[PDB]
């Protein structure tokens, strides 16, 4: 979130992070932001993709 | 690149004048010219005009530090509110240092590495309260940690002062293990540490849709660390014995400067930590345990220091009443109990330094002190009576206000209890009044005078706390100027 | 799964160490080094945290906590020296 | 002259040495082909495996 | 290195110089600047002198005293002519020489 | 200034060298460098 | 399969430290834990820092203690049947790679320089307080 | 990268093995105070050391500050050094 | 990948034989200078006398006390040996002949040389011996001591190379060997490096009976052979070190004659031999330091100096932008 | 006392080593001259008619 990166080049979650910022800045409630907010913090680490994938694991295992 | 640095500008010189300190007091302690000087009272005296400079120079620039803000936002960031608390840690850490100055000489205690240390304190503490991240908090914490273990057993052939060094030194390690367990918890749930970033991603939302587990925990881990430091029940596991076995200079200092840096640090954490669900309760449920323990706890205390020690734990639960608010009025009763405690707290420590010189121990030593010294019996009384919050005098209005405060929120259980834990703490406060006007017993202890520094430090206290409820605005205003700057 | 295997590692050496500290009032070597053993969870708890979402605000505090961590085992052999010359209890 | 005999186990540790340096390398261009490269970065890595699967495709 | 110069409260009085150097405002020392940065130097050699009496230090005291109050001194005097010059300060002299 | 300065460096040569090794080393960035930026 | 025996072992070793009876063997096995917690530092990808741990915690800290102890006494479920060669590689950042030192230094001593500084403040006050505590000169 | 330190583990092994067979084979046939300080002086100048390594590596980067930024620090733990000194934590 | 056991057994190998003949080596060119001949009677000229001595301690049974601790007594021995041999793995000897190509090379030789410090302690408790534990705590003081000098030449070195590779370092000295400019601070890492691993002037462990005796004074024949070993190779690894960084790892001397065209794994051999026979010489020309005197040296002649050398370095390579 | 010309010299004598350099020479001129040593069960040592030895 703060945009260094660990190879050097640039922070992975820095473009979704600093657009969230960016669009909170000027937005007076905190649930019109909630669409990015989301987003961003799914970019950390993953909280649907792997709850896709996952799931079609288990949906295809089922067909025992 | 250099006009960057007026931000940062006074702690560069309290560093710098530490520094210098320290060399002198090395060169000249050793030199065989002069037969190994005590050199404790000189850099004391350097120390106490050192702290007032760089004061000065804090205050005067009131429309500086915050140059270059930009520049210095990763790092730190000044407002307001952290000019009013720096100004007034300045302070208390002057009126400590000129305080213990006749224990230098009557006492025979000459390490100039004390006075040192003390600074060394205030600077990590003055970077602790501009401390606008999770990094900078947990440096500058550690940074006064390692000066207070060290001073906690300065004294090295006695007994109480190493012990309570050591139980200092092992809680403090594992609070702040905790703390920062909690900060690295929340710091990899959310990938920020900045407080801006902070106070970005979970102030819109916190259980309102869902929740995390990590970032609750962690701020529940940062809560416990907290309320370690600042020794609220029941994190306070071994606090009093700290305050009996470190010297009492050291306790004087010990008991004021870092409870207002903390506070300072939770005030600013609390304006990220917008839960509501996770750190009010629990600052609630301290603050009660707090006040309970502390009131049916110092009854039964026979010492003096150790009294003292459960008065400042009650005083802390009654502070920890007014964040538990959480509103603007909360924190004006916040700070103005802060300010009063320590004014009050101050006190008391110039009144058992005084009696220092004849090695006061229990509460029985100080019994006939009306006639021996009617002036200092009586001024000892108002300290009592402050604390006890008895109306004409300062230490009710802070309790006033803060019970004012409790009752904005509707927290109707914090008020009885209050009032129950202040009855009982007054209580023992007038036993104290007892055990000096009343009863005299059959051997009496004189006590010798003090010094013009304690003289004066006392009587300028002594008539802030009675003559305050007269002309209380000025620091009204201040605090909720301080409140409001809290947030914007 | 990558990520679970190394925080509740780190997780369990900190409860460890809170086991260590908090299972003997004396033997202060042990509970001196439980801290250490915390330290060390709460470090690697940073420095994974760091690689794990491609940032570098990890690894710079987890590079500092090093010096906290050498000056408290200082401190606490210094204070740990000091207490036999006066009391002499293990 | 007399003072080389002191030398010759100077000259076998040497050479010894040199034997030393010099296995690694007539070995590791044996199994490999080409000697070791210094570097190998992430860009060295990353020709390395991309040469490995072009070659097996082709 | 990107530095960045920028007061979130701008400055009340006129904006002259924004980023002056070090020299200068060196070189902007008024006479009350002057003043204030001896008397503190003054007031640290005095307390120099007067505390280092009892441990036989008579001297030496006082020249550290005087390191301590001339670097503080020096401090002020660039600290008030600085902001003076930014701007955020009571000027009156300033706009009068630009 | 010059009396005291060589009976302190006569006792201790290794620290007065290695005060005007660090002299320089201080000194060539302080004032060579910034005169040397401006050609 | 190298990650789970690497942390029982060194799960092992520290459930050793604070039980063992002697000091010695307890500070033998605080040197273990940080020993095998190199390694995965080093697994993870970061090699400075598992140089740092042997050279700071088992190089300076440990035998601190020996010098005291000898007196005084959701996760991705295992598929890799189509997630094997999913792995996008981007080869805009594989040229001029930073190592781990240098993409540190980059922003260690120039950036967050308080930090640093107020860490050098640490070290310098531990240094004081060893010897005013630990002193007997004669 | 890390691939790099496959070797120096076996390495390691194969020491250990042959160390092992080495002393394997004849069978088939009072308290001091200075060292503490001198440790603890070690440990500092050892973090120093630890500092250094990055600096000096990533120093064409970073010109005419992070220098300073180094010196400051250096200077700071050489105050404490001095301090080290006089008060007789270096001779015996 | 069956084959890196073969390259690390070509390693160890010939280091093991070359401590062996380096024990002859010194033995023989210590005795020539005083008007002896040493060893000639075994072999051709002493040859086979390192064999003869190795075969004398398989053989006569080891004495094996074990009275503390069966494991540790046993252990200490075998862990030192392992910390002499493992930093061989990053020693680059003409370009490729290298057996790991760390990008941390300096870092990981720092930490093995400070990693060694245990090996003479477990040692020194292990034996219920006073005068070998607070001899042995005394020499692992000092390595602890030296150990931060070490670190401090490596940061200067550092400073001019610009990468912790130590195969760069050799080809960061084309143009000049860094022995030219920062000539002291190479005599510095010398002295550093014989203080380092106990020989010539500093070696207290051989200092007979008088208040250090030694961390192997009751140990078997294979035990004390170990220890012989591994601070042997330290040597050898440590002259290595001081030759690859202040002298050019593999580059010849200044290349304008046409026979410098012979291979470069032969420089770095005579380059060694050369720092090996300044190691025996200092060995055999100067008297002892006592232990106090040495530590007050090591902590305020060569910490000092070689800090103002790491500031004077970096001042002037960043005052000229002279960085690489 | 000191003139500024002979601590310097001094000063650099003891930097340098030069005073043990001395002795490191000194100790290498008997390396490659002659030895003394005899091969005894050879050549043996220069006795006496005096000898006193096994009766
Ligand atoms: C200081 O006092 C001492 C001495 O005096 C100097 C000794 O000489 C010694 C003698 C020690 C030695 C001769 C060590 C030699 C040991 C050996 C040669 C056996 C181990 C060597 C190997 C297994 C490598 C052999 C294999 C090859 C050469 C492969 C060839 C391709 C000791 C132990 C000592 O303590
Ligand atoms: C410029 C370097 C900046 C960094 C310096 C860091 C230094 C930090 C620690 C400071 C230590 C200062 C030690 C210097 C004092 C050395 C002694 C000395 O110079 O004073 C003399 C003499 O000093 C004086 O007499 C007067 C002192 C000067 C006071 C004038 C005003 C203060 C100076 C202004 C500020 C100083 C600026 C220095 C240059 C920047 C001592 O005389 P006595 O010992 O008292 O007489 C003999 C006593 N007896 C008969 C018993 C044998
Ligand atoms: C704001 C004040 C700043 C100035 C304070 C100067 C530092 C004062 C240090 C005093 C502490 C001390 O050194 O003790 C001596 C006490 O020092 C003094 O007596 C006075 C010190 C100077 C204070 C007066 C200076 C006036 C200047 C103030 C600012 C104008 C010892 O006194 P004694 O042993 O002589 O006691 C016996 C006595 O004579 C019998 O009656
Ligand atoms: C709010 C309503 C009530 C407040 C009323 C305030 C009234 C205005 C203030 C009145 C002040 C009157 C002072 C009269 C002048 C006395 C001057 C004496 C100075 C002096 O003698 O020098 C030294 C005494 O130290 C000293 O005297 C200076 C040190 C004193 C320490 C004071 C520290 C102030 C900073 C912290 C204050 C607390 C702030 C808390 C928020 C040496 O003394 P000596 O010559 O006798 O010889 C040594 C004996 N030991």
């Amino acid at each position: 979130a703060s945009g260094w990166g660990i190879t050097g080049n640039k922070g992975r979650c820095y473009d979704f992070w600093m657009d969230f910022s960016e669009c909170m800045s000027h937005c007076r409630e905190p649930k019109d932001c909630t669409l990015l907010r989301e987003d961003y913090l799914e970019c950390l680490h993953h909280s649907k993709e792997f709850q896709r994938r996952n799931r079609i694991y288990k949906e295809e295992q089922r067909k025992l | 690149m250099f006009n960057l640095f007026l931000a940062v500008f006074p702690e560069i010189f309290i560093i710098n004048a530490t520094f210098i300190l320290l060399i002198h007091g090395v060169v000249f302690s050793t030199s065989k010219k002069y037969d190994y000087p005590p050199l404790a009272s000189n850099v004391g005296w350097l120390g106490l005009l050192s702290v007032l400079i760089t004061l000065l120079l804090l205050a005067a620039g009131a429309p500086l530090l915050t140059i270059a803000h930009l520049f210095w936002n990763n790092l730190f960031r000044r407002d307001n509110f952290t000019y009013f608390c720096q100004i007034f840690l300045l302070l208390s850490t002057a009126g400590t240092i000129s305080m213990c100055f006749d224990f230098f000489d009557q006492e025979r205690f000459d390490a100039f590495e004390f006075i040192v240390l003390i600074l060394l304190s205030t600077c990590g503490m003055l970077f602790m309260i501009s401390a606008y991240d999770l990094i900078a908090m947990y440096l500058a914490i550690e940074l006064q940690s390692l000066c207070f273990y060290v001073i906690a057993a300065s004294k090295r052939k006695s007994e109480f002062s190493t012990e309570a060094g050591l139980k200092y030194l092992i809680l403090g390690a594992f609070s702040s293990g905790i703390l920062l367990f909690g900060c690295s918890m929340i710091y990899g749930s959310t990938g920020a540490t900045h407080f801006d970033q902070l106070a970005k991603i979970l102030t819109g939302y916190e259980i309102t849709g869902a929740r995390s587990s990590g970032i609750f925990m962690g701020i529940l881990f940062i809560a416990v660390g907290f309320l370690f430091k600042i020794t609220a029940v029941p994190f306070h596991m071994w606090a009093p014995d700290i305050y009996e076995g470190s010297p009492t200079p050291v306790t004087a200092f010990l008991s004021i400067a870092p409870k207002i840096s903390i506070f300072a640090n939770i005030l600013r954490v609390f304006i990220y930590g917008s839960y509501g669900a996770t750190l009010q309760q629990i600052f609630f449920f301290c603050s009660i345990a707090s006040m309970i323990l502390g009131a049916l706890a110092a009854m039964a205390q026979t010492k003096v220091k150790r009294l003292l020690a459960y008065s400042s734990i009650g005083h802390v639960g009654y502070i920890c009443i007014g964040f538990s608010c959480g509103t603007i009025e909360g924190i004006q009763s916040l700070l103005i109990g802060i300010f009063i405690y320590a004014l009050m707290t101050m006190d008391a420590f110039a009144i058992v330094l005084a009696l220092r010189q004849t090695r006061v121990k229990y509460i029985a030593d100080l019994g006939a002190l009306a006639k021996t010294n009617p002036i200092l019996a009586i001024t000892f009384s108002i300290t009592m009576f402050s604390y006890a919050g008895i109306p004409p005098l300062a230490g009710f209005c802070s309790k006033f206000y803060l019970f004012f405060a409790a009752l904005g929120c509707g927290a109707y259980f914090l008020a009885l209890v209050g009032v129950v834990t202040s009855v009982i703490g007054c209580f023992y406060y007038i036993r104290l009044v007892k055990r000096m006007f009343f009863d005299t017993p059959r051997t009496w202890i004189l006590y010798e005078p003090m010094d013009r520094n304690k003289s004066l430090l006392l009587a300028m206290t002594s008539f802030f706390i009675t003559l305050f409820l007269l002309y209380p605005s000025p620091l009204f205003s201040v605090t909720h100027q301080m409140a409001l700057s809290l947030y914007l | 799964m990558d990520l679970i295997k190394y925080f509740t590692f780190s997780m369990i050496i900190f409860i460890l160490g809170i086991w260590g500290i908090l299972l003997n009032r004396r033997n202060i070597l042990i509970m001196l080094m439980s801290i250490e053993l915390m330290l060390l969870a709460v470090n690697l708890n940073f420095l994974v945290f760091s690689v794990s979402l491609d940032d570098m605000m990890g690894q710079v505090f987890a590079l500092l906590v090093l010096t906290v961590a050498a000056a408290e085992s200082a401190i606490g052999l210094a204070i740990f020296v000091i207490t036999f010359r006066v009391r002499g209890t293990i | 002259l007399v003072w080389l005999e002191a030398m010759l186990p100077l000259g076998i540790i040497g050479g010894m040495l040199c034997i030393m340096g010099n296995s690694q390398y007539y070995i590791h261009k044996a199994y490999h082909g080409r000697p070791k490269h210094i570097g190998h970065d992430e860009w060295d890595v990353a020709m390395e495996r991309r040469d490995k699967k072009v070659v097996e495709k082709a | 290195m990107n530095t960045d110069i920028t007061a979130l409260e701008k400055a009340q009085y006129p904006v002259v110089d924004r980023n002056p150097a070090f020299t200068k405002v060196v070189g902007n020392f008024s006479t009350l600047d002057y003043l204030r940065f001896s008397t503190i130097t003054g007031i640290s050699v005095t307390v120099g002198y007067l505390s280092g009496i009892k441990p036989g230090i008579k001297g030496p005291s006082m020249v550290t005293g005087g390191l301590i109050g001339l670097m503080g001194g020096f401090m002020y005097a660039y600290q008030n002519s600085a902001g003076r010059l930014m701007g955020f300060f009571p000027n009156d002299g300033e706009v009068a020489s630009y | 200034v010059m009396e005291k300065l060589r009976m302190f460096v006569a006792q201790e040569p290794v620290v007065a060298a290695s005060c005007l090794i660090g002299g320089v080393g201080l000194f060539l960035p302080a004032v060579v460098r910034p005169i040397l930026d401006s050609l | 399969m190298i990650l789970s025996v690497l942390s029982s072992l060194a799960l092992v070793s520290g459930l050793m430290v604070v039980r063992a009876k002697n000091p010695v063997h307890s500070v033998l096995f605080f040197i273990l834990v940080f020993c095998d917690t190199s390694g995965l530092l080093l697994l993870l990808g970061l090699d400075f820092f598992a140089m740092i741990f042997l050279v700071v915690y088992i190089g300076a800290i440990a035998v601190l203690f020996l010098f005291v102890v000898m007196m005084f006494h959701i996760p991705l479920l295992p598929t890799q049947r189509n997630t094997t060669s999913l792995r996008y590689t981007v080869y805009a950042g594989k040229v001029r790679s930073w190592t781990n030192l240098e993409t540190l230094g980059n922003l260690l001593y120039t950036y967050y320089f308080v930090w640093f500084l107020v860490s050098s403040l640490i070290l310098l006050v531990a240094m004081i307080g060893a010897i005013v505590l630990t002193m007997h000169r004669t | 990268m890390m691939l790099e330190f496959a070797p120096i583990f076996i390495y390691l092994v194969i020491s250990l093995l042959v160390s092992l067979i080495l002393l394997g084979v004849p069978f088939l046939f009072r308290f001091d105070i200075r060292f503490y300080l001198v440790s603890i002086l070690f440990l500092i100048f050892d973090l120093e050391v630890t500092f250094f390594f990055p600096w000096a590596v990533s120093l064409n980067k970073i010109d005419l500050f992070g220098f300073w930024s180094m010196m400051a620090f250096l200077f700071i733990l050489t105050i404490g050094f001095l301090y080290e000194w006089k008060r007789g934590a270096l001779d015996w | 990948y069956i084959a890196v056991p073969a390259e690390i057994l070509g390693i160890i190998l010939p280091l093991l034989l070359g401590v062996a003949f380096l024990v002859l080596a010194e033995r023989k060119v210590m005795a020539f200078v005083q008007r002896r001949k040493g060893p000639d009677v075994v072999g051709s000229f002493g040859l086979l006398q390192p064999l003869a001595d190795g075969l004398k301690l398989i053989l006569k049974e080891p004495i094996s006390p074990s009275s503390a601790n069966f494991f540790l007594f046993r252990m200490a021995p075998v862990a030192t040996f392992m910390l002499s041999l493992v930093a061989w793995a990053v020693v680059p000897f003409d370009y490729g002949m290298v057996l790991s190509d760390l990008n941390i090379g300096l870092l990981y030789l720092f930490a093995i040389s400070s990693l060694g410090v245990y090996g003479i302690i477990i040692a020194g408790r292990s034996s219920n011996s006073k005068y070998a534990f607070l001899g042995a705590l005394r020499s692992a003081a000092q390595m602890v001591s030296y150990e931060v000098s070490i670190g401090l030449i490596l940061i200067t070195v550092l400073i001019c190379v610009g990468s912790c590779n130590l195969s760069e370092i050799v080809m960061a000295q084309k143009q000049i060997w860094f022995g030219i400019p920062l000539f002291p601070v190479l005599v510095m890492f010398f002295i550093s490096c014989l203080a380092e691993t106990n020989r010539a002037p500093f070696d207290l462990p051989e200092a007979e009976a008088e208040l250090v005796a030694g961390y192997n004074v009751e140990y078997s024949s294979m035990g004390f052979a170990l220890f012989f070993l591994g601070e042997y190779a330290n040597m050898i690894l440590m002259s290595g070190l001081c030759t690859l960084f202040f002298l050019g790892g593999w580059l010849p001397i200044l290349d304008l004659p046409i026979f410098k065209k012979i291979p470069g794994s032969i420089w770095f051999s005579i380059k060694v031999l050369f720092f090996l026979f300044l190691y025996i010489w200092v060995r055999a020309a100067f008297p002892r330091y006592r232990y106090d005197q040495l530590m007050g040296l090591g902590w305020k002649v060569f910490l000092p100096l070689s800090l103002a050398w790491v500031v004077s370095v970096s001042g002037l390579l960043v005052t000229f932008q002279w960085l690489p | 006392s000191k003139d500024w010309n002979t601590v310097f010299e001094r000063s650099i004598n003891t930097l340098f080593l030069t005073e043990m350099v001395r002795g490191l020479s000194l100790t290498l001129k008997y390396f490659f001259d002659p030895k003394v040593t005899i091969n005894y069960p050879f050549e043996k040592g220069p006795l006496s008619p005096r000898f006193r030895g096994e009766h």
